[PDB]
RNA sequence: GUAACGGGGCUAAACCAUGCACCGAAGCUGCGGCAGCGACGCUUAUGCGUUGUUGGGUAGGGGAGCGUUCUGUAAGCCUGCGAAGGUGUGCUGUGAGGCAUGCUGGAGGUAUCAGAAGUGCGAAUGCUGACAUAAGUAACGAUAAAGCGGGUGAAAAGCCC
RNA sequence: CCCGGCGAGGGGAGUGAAAAAGAACCUGAAACCGUGUACGUACAAGCAGUGGGAGCACGCUUAGGCGUGUGACUGCGUACC
């Protein structure tokens, strides 16, 4: 921080200031000292850890009756607007959908709302399964899941 | 009119009109309070006594409050030796009010 | 019913405006301005002016009369004052401020 | 000599008590003008007990 | 993830500081001063618990010697007097009134006199 | 809704802290490390 | 609301001529210092003392009666050379004879403060002649 | 400046001999509240009753919680039908802290519970900002000084004339 | 519209939801200097604090020394790192 060949300390034997070079954390506007840190510790997790906290959660999903499991609410086109009438008309808004299928009419649909949400079951993770209000999934996704999980 | 007594295990000197504060009872508020253990009557009068649970000489009293205190704090505490502690305690309590003192 | 005169970036010290203050302090207008001209100190010719602004705009459109308005509230606060590092003797680079004052004189009937 | 704290704001109001200066009393009037003055002094423009006063 | 610091310990200070009214000068108005006022204060404060009692027990005493001789021997004697008698509580809080008018009360310090056996 | 709702055995948990701070706390002096010399001042973190 | 407690308002004074006669200095001393505090009828509240005003007319004219006198003789600066000038015991009752009566009770009463507060309700004067007296208080001997 | 009782005072109010008393600490103790934990009873996932030593604390060890900046529900819900911000007070907790509310205020705020940190300043003759302080004290630049009428002007011994 | 010297600076009047938004204008501490009220300071003193409190305004204190804010006076009492 714009100097290494200037000392504020130059000479001390009277009463000054403690700093002695010009980058000091304790400067005014100086590098502070507990900077440039990782913002998380260490990240790997253990694969028999990781996939039986996935079984952990799974089983309390039907625990809470969160699943009903309803494959294809697709329809002839991807407009969401005819997705959302197909929802309210199964009466069961609000959920999220987990396609097995990827079908561009079902991922394309269902998504102008806040709650009424479609992912793809890839990359699973067990934050993304506890979201929203309940989980319904397609049973094509329940298959590409459980090999994941075993 | 003063009097002296024995309650709980001290001794405490009153007047009439007077309200004070004494160590917890089971008496609500709202319901009588009275001291055969008291010890004289001293307002003016000569007397023979300091007997406890005398009979005919009484103070009555009445509760007019009973609570638990607001928050006091003690800091304890010793000089250039970086040594500095505090807690808190509120102690309950019986408010009683002296309507009595017979001799 | 209530005015305020101010005069601010004035050319006093509070030091310098508290002298002459405590002998107008909440002491009726007529009389302080009696007392204030037989002051002739620097500060003193100051607050007249900034007094018979005080008494004049009260006897229209919040009121009437001038005689029987008092002076309620006499102070001073501190202005932005201006730093001069000033040269003297064995080469001290002392710090002087050029201090102004803020007067406020408030009048109402009271 | 230095100080050994910093003072009081009590103090500053206490070394100027004494020291503020003084005047006369009463709006006056003279006998031979309706010009108020200092009183027992010359009317500094008008008549005292005759002349006039003051010039630049 | 920076922090911009200086809003719980603001209410820390104003805490000490609100405590610390009716105080004198800066202990009112900065923390400094505030804080080192507050500690003393709380320490003489629990100091004063135990110890009002302590230094107002001397009063009930003095007061109870002027009556007490008045009456016949002098205080000592009277207190040992008390402890003596038989069913009666010995204390030096027995009268408020041995201040004015002692002549009451001169019974209980002959019962006393009598006792000291 | 089950988020937000995470919450393990103690022990396992930083809990939002940093010491050697405060002055009535107890921390105003050094704790969890030693004084004086090249081993608790300055530093440590050189000498092998 | 609160514990019985003391104050102010239940304590006071009245006057008193002490007509106690012949009394030998320090004997006459402690008792008036006695009263002065208040303690010979009372002592209530921690704050403020029982007191009497007190005007001494009887027993003014007697010595210390002992060697107090020999070794505490009051030296104070008032400036010298060689030396100190002082005050000496013996000036005392040359110039009226109140001073020895006087520092036998002033030096009884505490501290600064509250030993002035008590101090300032004695009289003595010239003695068993002085004119301050002309109130006729309560009589009293001790 | 007594100043070798702490001082007044005491030729017994001293000191000594016989003997008794009292006052005198959160001590010893009683009343009332309370912390954790041993023993025994009820008898338990969760606790409570009797009983009990116990609860001053640095160095230094070890354990836990708070909020500030930010993240997740927060995609929800509250908001000019009065948010943050300022301020007095009551309540609450062991403390930090938390919570209520009139005045102030005219836009912003929020748990639970987990998690990261440029994370709380009162000290470093620390660094920076506003600005205080002794003080209206001291200083009057070669002592090439000045006077006084008129005038430009609001104002003039010192300017212009 | 008022004061003033051609000025400085502010008020009233009117604007606006707000100027307790008047131009350094967001709401706004704390340092900072002064007013205004209540009560206080001239037998009167020290880490300025704690304990006890006449008194004065407000609370019928259930007048029995109390709540709230202050406070003649005084027992007791040595700052923090």
């Amino acid at each position: 921080v714009t100097g290494s060949g200037k000392k504020p300390w130059r000479q001390k034997g009277t009463g000054r200031a403690r700093s002695g070079s010009i980058k000091s954390p304790i400067w005014r506007s100086g590098g502070v000292t507990f900077a440039a840190r990782p913002q998380d510790h260490s990240q790997k997790v253990n694969k028999k850890m990781y996939r039986g906290a996935l079984k952990s959660i799974l089983s309390e999903l039907v625990r809470q009756d969160r699943l009903i499991v309803v494959e294809k609410f697709s329809v002839e086109a991807p407009k969401t607007k005819l997705l959302a009438q197909k929802l309210k008309d199964m009466a069961l808004e609000d959920v999220l959908i987990i396609t097995g299928e990827l079908d561009e009419n079902l991922f394309l649909a269902a998504r102008n709302l806040h709650k009424v949400d479609v992912r793809d079951a890839t990359g699973i993770d067990p934050v993304s399964l506890i979201a929203f209000d309940k989980v319904v999934m397609t049973a094509d996704a329940v298959k590409q899941v459980e090999e994941m999980l075993a | 009119m003063y009097a002296v007594f024995q309650s709980g295990g001290k001794q405490h000197r009153v007047s009439e009109g007077q309200t004070v504060r004494l160590e917890k009872l089971d008496i609500a508020t709202g319901e009588t309070v009275e001291f055969a253990e008291v010890l004289m009557i001293a307002n003016g009068e000569e007397v023979k006594i300091g007997v406890p649970f005398v009979d005919g000489g009484v103070i009555k009293a009445e509760v007019v409050a009973h609570g638990r205190g607001e928050k006091v704090k003690i800091v304890k505490f010793r000089r250039r030796k970086h040594y500095r502690k505090q807690q808190g305690h509120r102690q309950w309590f019986t408010d009683v009010k002296i309507t009595g003192i017979s001799a | 019913m209530e005015t305020i005169a101010k005069h601010r970036h004035a050319r006093s010290s509070a030091q310098k405006v508290r002298l002459v203050a405590d002998l107008i302090r909440g002491k009726k207008v007529s009389q302080a301005l009696d007392i204030l001209t037989y002051t002739n100190k620097k500060a003193a010719v100051l607050v007249k002016k900034v007094l018979e602004s005080a008494i004049a705009n009260a006897e229209h459109n919040d009121g009437a009369d001038i005689d029987d308005l008092k002076v309620t509230k006499i102070f001073v606060d501190e202005g932005p004052s201006m730093k001069r590092i000033m040269p003297r003797a064995k080469g001290r680079a002392d710090r002087i401020l050029k201090r102004t004052s803020h007067i406020t004189v408030v009048v109402s009937d009271r | 000599a230095v100080q050994q704290n910093k003072p009081t704001r009590s103090k500053r109001g206490m070394r100027r008590s004494h020291d503020a200066l003084t005047a006369v009393t009463s709006l006056s009037v003279d006998k031979t003008s309706g010009e108020k003055h200092l009183r027992h002094h010359i009317t500094a423009d008008g008549y005292y007990r005759g002349r006039k006063v003051i010039a630049k | 993830a920076r922090v911009k610091r200086g809003v719980i310990a603001r209410a820390r200070h104003k805490k000490i500081l609100k405590q610390a009214k009716g105080y004198y000068g800066a202990r009112s108005r900065v923390y400094r001063v505030a804080f080192q006022a507050v500690i003393k204060a709380g320490q003489y404060a629990y100091r004063d618990r135990r110890q009002r009692k302590r230094q107002f027990r001397q009063l009930w005493i003095a007061r109870i010697n002027a009556a007490a001789r008045q009456n016949g021997i002098s205080y000592s004697k009277f207190i040992n007097g008390l402890k003596k008698a038989s069913v009666e509580i010995d204390r030096k809080i027995l009268a408020d009134i041995a201040v004015f008018d002692k002549v009451a009360f001169t019974a209980l310090v002959e019962k006393a006199k009598a006792a000291l056996a | 809704m089950r988020l937000n709702t995470l919450s393990p055995a103690e022990g396992s948990k930083k809990a939002g802290k940093r010491l050697g701070r405060g002055i009535g706390s107890g921390l105003g002096k050094t704790g969890g490390r030693g004084h004086k010399g090249q081993k608790s001042r300055s530093g440590g973190g050189v000498r092998r | 609301m609160k514990t019985f407690t003391a104050k102010p308002e239940t304590v006071k004074r009245d006057w008193y001529v002490v007509d106690a006669t012949g009394k030998t200095l320090g004997r006459l001393a402690t008792e008036l210092a006695r009263r002065l505090r208040g303690k010979h009828k009372a002592e209530y509240t921690p704050h403020v003392d029982t007191g009497d005003y007190i005007i001494v007319l009887n027993a003014d004219k007697v010595a210390v009666t002992g060697n107090k006198r020999t070794d505490k003789v009051y030296y104070h600066h008032t400036g010298h050379i060689g030396g100190i000038k002082q005050a000496t015991f013996e000036e005392m009752i040359a110039r009226r004879p109140e001073r020895v009566i006087e520092i036998a009770v002033k030096g009884m009463l505490p501290k600064g403060p509250l030993g002035r507060a008590m101090f300032r309700k004695l009289k003595v004067y010239a003695g068993n002649e002085h004119n301050h007296a002309a109130q006729q208080p309560q009589v009293l001997d001790i």
